[PDB]
């Protein structure tokens, strides 16, 4: 029983690091959207023309 | 027409944002006829969209 | 004035929407600096934040 329980919180170990390391790209997939807006061309010459 | 490539590259150079066919010819729509049918933040708002 | 009145008569119309007092406050000086500052991208981007 106590063997079966050590496995079981290895496999929920294991799952809840990936969600974590999922987690992580989502912030990080936010981090880089918010960063292209600032990245956006702007018509500074087209409108002094 | 050097700000529609500079858009268009800007575009691509961001192939996770997902572009329709319709949506790139409504940018091009814009983009041409500008201060002749509407204002440069038109193409700013297809973008942020 | 008028834009602004109708702008925060917009949201009290939706009161499912949650504007917190800062939010407001950003919304009122982004529409009160109107072509002196900012564009209006900066009012319909905060809501459609």
């Amino acid at each position: 029983k106590i063997k079966e329980c050590q496995e079981t919180i290895e496999q929920l170990q294991l799952e809840l690091e990936e969600l974590k390391v999922q987690l992580s790209q989502y912030e990080e997939n936010l981090l880089q959207a918010a960063q292209w807006k600032q990245t956006m061309p702007t018509d500074q010459e087209l409108n002094d023309l | 027409q050097r700000l529609e490539h500079q858009v268009f590259t800007w575009i691509e150079q961001h192939p996770k944002l997902i572009f329709s066919n319709e949506r790139r010819q409504e940018i091009a729509r814009s983009i041409e006829g500008l201060y002749e049918e509407n204002r440069y933040e038109q193409v700013r708002e297809k973008l942020l969209a």
